[PDB]
């Protein structure tokens, strides 16, 4: 998980 | 195969999305494959190919090469960074017709920027010799690491599309080869098991589990990128993807990018002192799942075209944790290195089938569920 | 005598304070002063008494009381903590009218808490016996002190309102007697020389110097809180107050108090690996100073209110230093060992005179200086 | 001295 | 099979040794063998059994279970002692006709009373949370260990009793189960490879290579006990036996059974205030020697019973080395981590035959030699 | 090895 | 003054002796004194000056300079050998007409060659840093030391003949002062009180005490050669000269020049495993001894001649002991650290007076006496 | 004291 704040979100990447 | 996407505005960005495959079903050999995903804060790309037929002997050899760049802004970077790019390259042995192994040697680039602190990551660093400080995000870190990857897979089940008896193994393997800057291993454990309940096949039970450990040697932490996820529909359905295990805590912090309008944690630009826990999840280094699936048949449907269509009754269970975690220097928060802490779910599933692949919808309420765990109750995967 | 005060927030703390003294001049017989000061961060009180008539003879007898407790911060404790206690016992004894000895028996204690990992400090605890770990604030150590003290004064100046010709030569001397923690003997040696140079004695030549040396025996180290400081209105100005000789240089380690948004040395949650130099002054157990002024008339003051006043044009050199400083083991750091780190400073001074005391304002420019010094160009005391 | 970090400063209290 | 020895006085004690096999050509199946010794200094007992048709498709089942029991006194103990006892038991799986491979469980305990503080030692102690003293030979230790084990054989050589053409590989391994006291990994491989060199096959070049490696889990040390010893016939000849690689360097001490008139290491009773270098190999966790040997017909025997008679000129390179041996904290001490380090000899042999078995004789001078190395240019073995 | 002091010497009993 | 002697075969050696003054009543001022004494094992000299009107209000000043060699044989050297020279010069201050003070400073030299180790000897030095072996007697030492010397002598007894009524008081002390080698303190005070008891003052009663208390400081042992030692004349009559107190216990050692025909202390040639006790005195660092007597006028003698002669019937206690034995680590072997060890004898005494000084003779019978204490019944001295 | 063998006899010599 990366969090991205401008969303208020955790963004998946690692798959 | 096919497949393409844009976008303009879906929480992610602006989605550039493919799929394909370049094939043959005989001939000149090659098998192609292609996926492609960019964000505003990603840039996936995987190309992979494969020779089934290596030699005469009906040897396989297959190999990848994969570029994967996160960004946690656009505009700024000098927020939190992950890039990583890397190759496999694999030969697979048939030996006997229920069997095959399988041998190869694998390289990954990664390069971190700006990671915001947490405990568990900067363990890990301090384990690599790497002190970083914990009250900024002026932080960074290059690895290229190099890995032995091996496997078994057992895969007697009568019958490959909807199985009804017999089991599929599946045991894959790392070890990190001299010269690579992480040194882990890795073990990886699927096993399946059908049992058919009616002579004609169409009451089954079928048992699962997943088994994952892995850990540093000679005192180096595994690598965080490595670590194991839990939940979702591949694993304990009823809890959202990959959320099940050890939480972030953070150190109090100098945020990069901040903004007082959005929400931050432990940012020391909104008074924070103490480290907090967080429903951040971060995935463990050991993990163990379990399922136990009731397979009937449908309730309300006609038998023939039931042949794409399958119904089950489940329970799933499921547990990661850090086995480095350290519950005394951390008295007053919870115990991530604890095994027992397994979550469990029960409900109904409906496995489905595309024209171009098997689809699960599913139902799920998670009963057993510990604080920072996300529901997820209605779920679908291909 | 005769003040008070109490406060808001100057920089220091609630800053109760007072200076007291109950007198006579002939009939009674007794001398009392009392000294007071609590702020947020200390607690000092000192009780003094003392009979100038012990006996037909005129020898004295004097004693002492005194309270001093540290503590870094304000309600947590925690944090770096020096508390100390004593009494002093003396007999004066005359003999030669320009003379006068001195001998007494001295009681210390002293309780140290978390104090902050430095090589100086660790070096005399390791000397003691302690070994503290140089990686937390996670320590102690607490000393009851005995000692003998000794002294001789020879006071041959003519006049003692304003001197004008002759010396003060003071010599006091401190050893441990059996059965005290610290094993320590100690020098201090003041010597002022004037000597007029017209005949009317309005310009004078004075020469002044300060000798400090002190150790441990057997393989003690000398007490840290017994250490000699150099700078300020006293000794060499200029600079500021006891900031003049060897700096702290810290090891790694967790702060026991630590807040982001402030401001550390060599912490290992900011980053820290190596041993950091600083400017923090931790003072020596060898100390050498001097001082050359010429006293002058004033440049334009009238001569019947200037037997108030007094200018001079001085220089001042001087220079404190630790001898068990190894300059082997730290090879790229300062040798703190070394006496020809000698500062200077010159500059223009006005003893003038309160009508409860003489006052010393000062201007000085340090030319002769190293680095982490302090500079205090513009100085004013009792 | 003594440091004293909530108020930036360094505490004089040998003497 | 048979032997039998007792004694009188011979360096070693009582002597008490067998050699013993009880065995079958067919039926009844079981395979056992015995080994025994008793001296004043140990008691070696080995028991083990094999049944070689543990199934129709001709895989064996093979166990075994030692003790052995050494004191370095006896009628004091109270000197370094080192018990240890355990079980084995495998199975060995034949699939191609060239290949076999081993799987298989182990048990092993060892009890440590009074052993002699040295670096490598006590570095591997320290490291599994025993801090004994480095004063005295006041100290203990016992740990229950238990590993699974495996294995893979390659025997492709055209001929077994004399091969002349082909290769012989071995490799197996350890890992500790989850459970055991210790926890570590350990992996030898052993190659062999026959190339013959006239179409009669009477002269020959062989090449041949010991490798191992094997490292705690964790942070933990690998045991002492399963150290790799370099030197003698089997490995690198010209050397005495397992003599080779990392020599202790022992903590200055007090030896619990002292006698001036005797000789000792770094014992305080004789003036020892630093540690000190010795000759006493004590193996280290990484091994990798080497031989070349051109087979030869015999300067001068006949042809017809030449058939029990091998000569060689041979070239045997080897190393040992620990790799978590400290290059920085003993500076002017060898560096044990290093594995350029290689010892080279080389020479004449014999491999004769006896009529129970093969025997090799040897003449080897060791050129190429490091401090605390032992020659032994005379070598025999079985 | 372990070594024995009253033969002068060092016994082998790892193997 | 006047004395002179050689030899042939005393148990002593050579024996030149020389005991001489020169010295005046009034006019010059020198007081000269000298002493001489040439052994094959040891050689004595001794040079004393003092000046007793070194200014007009009647102070003093005296010097001395010494040499002592000591060697254990007379052709060989290589045996317990132990050198000694060194200086002392004082100053002597009358104040009351009954007391004295006393200050000055004072060296010594010494050299130590193939002492034979002992425990109490080889503590102190491990004490100072050095670690002889205690295998063999290849050993040496070599100390510079510097001490300030102080006394006070009270002397209000009422005629010095033969004193009758009040008390003689001496204490004299010494310290380390810094740069010396060793590091210690030592106090000794000897008190006699007489009180009459018939009107005329032929009987009285005498107390006398002598007290001794010496110690290292931070952590380094008193010198042994600063040890006390009582029993003989001057202190405990009945026992031998300097016997009374700790005695060593060797460690099994090589003697340096041994013959089989003499006899030895845990020799390790005739057999000496473990370390021995013996009758050998070493003396302490503390001491305290008392004595009471009856003078009574003399049973058989007429008064007109009896003012040349003193009776006595007397008993004397005392006890010599070492602070720093440990009494744990030898367990079986005396507590030399227990002051309670004190021996008592009682007998006659004739204090006679030669024209040229007082001599006593005495009987005595020692009848609290421990193990190793040599008795001398008969007792004769100046 | 300091011991002499050759005559069986303890030497005092510190005084």
């Amino acid at each position: 998980f990366g969090t991205i704040h401008k969303r208020r979100f955790r963004y998946w990447f690692c798959g | 195969s096919f497949n393409f996407g844009i976008g303009y505005g879906t929480e992610s960005g602006v989605s550039f999305q493919a799929g394909v495959q370049q094939d043959n079903w005989l001939g000149t050999g090659y098998a192609v494959g292609i996926n492609g995903t960019k964000n505003d804060y990603q840039t996936y790309a995987e190309l992979s190919v494969t020779n089934p037929y290596f030699t005469v002997d009906g040897v396989s050899l297959g190999g990848r090469l994969f570029y994967n760049d996160f960004q946690a802004d656009d505009a700024d970077l000098s927020d939190y960074t992950n890039k990583s790019y890397g190759t496999d390259v694999t030969l697979g042995f048939p030996i006997n017709e229920y069997n095959s192994l399988r041998a190869g040697l694998g390289y990954v680039h990664n390069s971190l920027s700006n990671m915001q602190p947490q405990v568990a990551m900067w363990r890990y660093l301090y384990s690599m010799g790497e002190h970083p400080s914990t009250s900024d995000q002026d932080n960074s870190f290059k690895t290229d690491d190099f890995t032995f990857n091996y496997g078994w897979t057992y895969n007697k089940l009568d019958r490959g599309y909807f199985p009804t008896d017999g089991s599929r193994v599946n045991l894959t393997g790392k070890v990190t080869i001299p010269g690579s800057d992480n040194e882990y291993y890795k073990v990886t454990l699927d096993t399946a098991t059908y049992v058919p309940i009616d002579d004609d096949h169409k009451w089954v039970v079928l048992g699962r589990t997943r088994w994952g450990y892995g850990d540093g040697l000679g005192g180096k932490e595994m690598p965080f990128y490595e670590n194991f996820y839990a939940g979702g529909s591949s694993t304990v359905r009823g809890f959202q993807s990959n959320t099940i295990g050890p939480k972030a805590v953070y150190f109090p912090h100098q945020a990069s990018n901040y903004d007082p309008d959005y929400d931050y944690e432990c940012a020391t630009q909104d008074g924070a002192k103490d480290l907090c826990k967080s429903d951040d999840a971060v995935g463990g280094n050991a993990m163990a799942v379990a399922s136990l699936e009731f397979i009937t048949p449908t309730p309300f449907i006609s038998d023939k075209y039931a042949n794409s269509v399958r119904t089950s009754f489940f329970w799933d269970m499921g547990t990661v944790w850090d086995t480095n975690w350290d519950s005394s220097q951390y008295s007053g928060y919870p115990d991530y290195s604890d095994p027992s802490n397994i979550r469990m779910s029960a409900g109904i599933a409906l496995q489905w089938m595309s024209p171009l692949g098997p689809l699960v919808f599913s139902y799920a309420q998670p009963f057993k569920k510990y604080d920072g765990d996300k529901a997820e109750q209605f779920q679908f995967n291909i």
